[PDB]
RNA sequence: UGCGAAAGCAGUUGAAGACAAGUGGCUUGUCGUUCGUUAAAAUGGCCUCGUCAAACGGUGGUACAGCGUGUUUAAUUGACAUGGGUUGAUAACCUGAACAGUCUCAUCGUGGC
């Protein structure tokens, strides 16, 4: 259930993120990456946030927030984004 | 003359350290009492000494903060869930850290640890931090008055030890 | 004059110190001083069960 | 901020008939061994001093069981007639047995090949046989001569002194456990002599009198005796020379009696006493030699003993019985490298001045029900009640958890048919008691206030609703003629 | 009391402390203490406060 | 709400104003608004500080249950390096200064394992 969040050079964890009770199947992400949605198992989808000028200057994600809308689980989420379309 | 010659030591010393000011010396081994040694030339004499029951201590030491000088705390910790620190009096009021806040499955033994001195980079006021050497890659890093842990770094394979360097920058 | 004040160490270098009449007391004389030898640490934010 | 407090299992008032401590002590005596014997078993006496072998006196021989094994280790078979009293010397050394033949064998325990002197006492049985208690020279027979003798176990040829005056069949000897001057003796003509021996001995000072005739004299106090004869057995404080307690409560003879003084028991000193039919009861002698547990046995039980005061291990009540067997119930009882490493593991803070302790007590493991209680499952902690191998006790703790503390219908909501029927099916048992009976009505008043529904639908839980119908009509049967024996002795005040 | 840590969301507890909390703060240079007002509301016939601060290293009551 | 006993016995539930929604009004509903009357819901639940084993003393119903043995009327001791790593879908295995004073081990011989 864990949510980590690795620097690519340095090949290392910036942090962590306890978030679900069980698996996460699927992740995704927007456009300009201010947000990173999680889903899996446990049935809730997650909202990680980098949105505020001080997140986004000191590279830091928070635990945004947290929605059930799904039954059972989610094993597919993705994510589009447009002019008229979000 | 051997510094713990005084008072003789019942088990193995882990850890050994000196007062940053005073002529004091810190010993400390597994039969989970740490002594202060007054050490001079000829007599090195016994100031105190406390045996901290079912807890037998592997690191040891004098920490002594940068804004008064005036704290002297001795922080202490050997296979446990747990680290005493003594706050240094001249009765013994010692306090336990025993919550890592939320991290408590990457820390699992106090073992290793080491303290050192952090500024805030918004004010200029310093505390110190304990650093905690846990299981995956894990170092927690944890307040020294409060125990609130502040930070955590995780490397990539087996940590096996840490050090502490600091560099200046302005006045 | 009928004052005596005796010095001795009680941790490994600080001085204490003790005054008596020393006029009025027996010849010989033990002074006793309340040193800790095994004493629980008795923290005053606990009670004695912990 | 506190400790979490423990969930109190739920105790009702007190019925009568409780578990005295006297009786759970008395009650872990079990694992009966029966051996049978040759004939009836009419003696037995304990080692004292290592207190840890006992001599049973059968038909023509003696054997030693081992306080261990409970097996015979040893055996002493070479008596002409029917043995009769066989005791161990007050250091254990040597054992004295009284012969139907009025000979007094006195061999050494634990070594049956060498008699070491034969007593010939009087042509009559000689029926009891035992040392003095303080002195060790000097051993006390009496005989079916009505008269005790005195021996110098050195001078072995004539009694160093006669006890006489008796006038039917002397079958018992005791001696008092301070002044060593002083022993009573008790014939079956009831009348306990005693007599003090530096004077001529022919005369008692005085004699009790016990009206039937008496089985079994022994000394409780250095002031108190106890004689047992006739279906009573009564105590006499001998500084003043008058009964002061008799405790009937058997059906025949008393037929002996020992005692016990210091021994690790909820009781300081215990009195047991053997009675011809069936049972052996002990007796307290503190609060008036009132009576705190019995053991009944397969036929008349004609000799008791139990383990003595320093037994120190594993701990004996022996009974033999005049139908030819033996009873017995017990309560029982890395590298030199990797040390010098680990030294300092056992130190625990002598020559240290502050010496700190805040390792807090491990406390008793929660139940699963606690824990869920704890961690606010409360419908898991309803599951978890009605496992089978729990406590009534305990399901009805957490019955009574979940109605005081929060919902019973929190508890109840999710619920079905395959998910209720535990309940229904342990309110079924329930409902007897009367300490469940009013949680018991609480709950399947709200289940069936809330499953009215799944009544009509599922067919094998009306068939439990039934079935609850006529227990609760069984119980009402109960509760309303209880009304009227209570009215009915109300009349008779 | 419970206190998040604001990063990972992160909650420590301290769960049964006499009284519900009708005001909590920080209190030391460096954040050593949490002084706390205890409201205490089984009886409804009065409001009683208990006044609690406590260090903020081992979570014990230091001058309740 | 009042009088009460723990049963019960008498009383109910108005008005103003503002705002919100729906279709300037009309309807409905609210109020960190006033006057008068004795008058269900934002997936959102409780910390670590050492476990395990075996006893013992009381207490309930002796395998069952519960409290205690830090001082108490009474009654407790012992194991464990309270870690890290690899599998594991709890365990096993590896590992940290883990053979060796009753010195341990190797090798070549001598005499009788």
């Amino acid at each position: 259930g864990s949510i980590k969040f690795w620097d690519f050079q340095f090949a290392t964890l910036n942090q962590s993120f306890k978030a679900h009770d069980a698996d996460v199947l699927c992740l995704t992400t927007d456009t300009d990456n201010n947000y990173v949605f999680s889903a899996g198992v446990d049935r809730k989808i997650f909202q990680f946030s980098q949105n505020t000028n001080k997140s986004q200057k000191n590279n830091r994600w928070v635990n945004s927030s947290n929605r059930l809308l799904h039954g059972n689980d989610i094993r597919a989420i993705c994510a589009y984004q447009s002019k008229g379309a979000d | 003359k051997d510094a713990n010659a005084s008072h003789p030591s019942h088990s193995a010393i882990q850890s050994l350290s000196f007062h940053p000011s005073k002529p004091l010396l810190l010993t400390g081994g597994y039969d989970k009492t740490l002594r202060i040694y007054h050490i001079d030339g000829k007599t090195n004499h016994l100031v105190t000494s406390l045996h901290l029951v079912g807890s037998p201590i592997q690191t040891c030491t004098f920490y002594t903060s940068l804004s008064n000088q005036n704290q002297q705390n001795i922080f202490t910790a050997g296979r446990r869930r747990y680290m005493h620190s003594w706050d240094l009096s001249l009765t013994a009021k010692i306090e336990k850290f025993s919550r890592l806040y939320g991290h408590e499955s990457t820390q699992r033994s106090f073992e290793n640890f080491k303290v050192a001195h952090l500024q805030n980079s918004q004010t200029n006021s310093v505390h110190g931090i304990v650093l905690l050497q846990g299981n995956n890659g894990w170092i927690n890093i944890l307040h020294s008055t409060s125990g609130l842990w502040l930070m955590g770094c995780k490397i990539e394979g087996v940590i096996t030890d840490f050090c502490i360097d600091y560099q200046p920058i302005s006045r | 004059k009928d004052l005596l004040n005796v010095s001795w160490l009680q941790n490994a270098t600080m001085p204490y110190f003790k005054n008596l009449q020393w006029r009025e007391i027996p010849n010989e004389y033990t002074v006793e001083i309340s040193l800790n030898w095994n004493n629980k640490n008795k923290s005053a934010d606990r009670d004695l069960h912990g | 901020s506190t400790a979490r407090p423990r969930i109190i299992t739920s105790k009702a008032p007190l019925l009568p008939q409780q578990t005295t401590p006297e009786q759970r002590y008395w009650r872990q005596y079990t694992s009966a061994q029966l051996v049978k014997e040759h004939n009836s078993v009419t003696h037995i006496s304990f080692n004292p001093q290592h207190p840890h072998d006992f001599a049973v006196t059968s038909s023509t021989r003696v054997q030693i069981f081992s306080s261990r094994t409970r097996q015979v280790i040893k055996t002493f078979s070479r008596f002409k007639d029917v043995v009769y009293s066989a005791s161990f010397r007050s250091d254990g050394k040597l054992l004295c047995a009284g012969d139907a033949t009025g000979l007094v064998s006195v061999y050494d325990s634990y070594n049956p090949r060498t008699i070491l002197l034969s007593i010939n006492a009087s042509t009559h049985p000689t029926h009891v046989t035992k040392f003095h208690t303080q002195d060790n020279k000097i051993l006390a027979t009496a005989s079916d001569d009505r008269v005790t003798r005195l021996w110098d176990i050195s001078n072995a040829y004539e009694p160093q002194l006669e006890l006489t005056g008796a006038t039917d069949y002397v079958r018992t000897l005791s001696f008092i456990p301070a002044a060593p001057h002083l022993v009573a003796t008790g014939s079956y003509d009831g009348l306990i002599r005693l007599y003090d021996t530096r004077s001529s001995g022919s005369t008692p000072i005085y004699s009790l009198n016990h009206d039937q005739p008496v089985e079994n004299v022994i000394a409780v106090s250095p002031t108190q005796i106890v004689s047992c004869g006739g279906n009573n057995f009564k105590v006499w404080d001998l500084t003043s020379n008058k009964k002061l307690y008799e405790r009937g409560n058997f059906n025949k003879a008393v037929t002996c009696l020992d005692y016990v003084e210091n021994f690790d028991s909820p009781m300081q000193s215990a009195l047991i006493a053997s009675s011809l039919d069936g049972h052996v009861k002990v007796f307290d002698p503190l609060d008036n030699f009132q009576v705190k547990f019995g053991w009944k046995f397969s036929g008349p039980v004609l000799s008791c003993a139990v383990s003595p005061s320093t037994a120190q291990g594993n701990r004996h009540l022996v009974a033999g019985l005049s139908s030819g067997l033996l009873a017995i119930r017990t309560k029982k009882k890395k590298s030199n490298n990797f040390q010098r490493m680990m030294r300092g593991s056992e130190y625990q803070g002598d020559q240290e001045h502050i010496i700190h302790n805040d390792k807090v007590r491990s406390q008793r493991r929660m139940r699963a029900f606690e824990r869920n209680i704890n961690q606010f499952k409360w419908s898991e902690a309803l599951d978890n009640a009605f496992v089978p191998g729990m406590a009534k006790e305990l399901t009805l703790t957490v019955l009574q958890e979940l109605r005081k503390r929060g919902k019973v219908r929190v508890a109840l909501y999710g619920r079905d048919e395959s998910t209720l029927e535990p309940l229904l099916n342990w309110c079924l048992k329930g409902i007897e008691d009367v300490r469940s009976a009013s949680i018991v009505a609480d709950w399947v008043a709200v289940v069936l206030e809330l499953y009215g529904n799944t009544l009509e639908s599922s067919p094998v839980l009306q068939e439990l609703m039934i079935d609850l119908k006529t227990k609760v009509r069984h119980e009402i049967h109960k509760s309303k003629e209880a009304q009227r024996i209570e009215g009915m002795l109300q009349l008779l005040t | 009391m419970s206190l998040w840590q604001l990063e990972t969301n992160s909650q420590q507890f301290l769960p049964r402390l006499n009284g519900i909390i009708i005001d909590c703060q920080v209190l030391g240079p460096q954040g050593n203490y949490y002084s706390l007002i205890l409201q205490m509301t089984e009886n409804n016939s009065n409001s009683d406060y208990q006044f609690l601060l406590l260090n903020a290293s081992d979570l014990t009551s230091k001058l309740s």
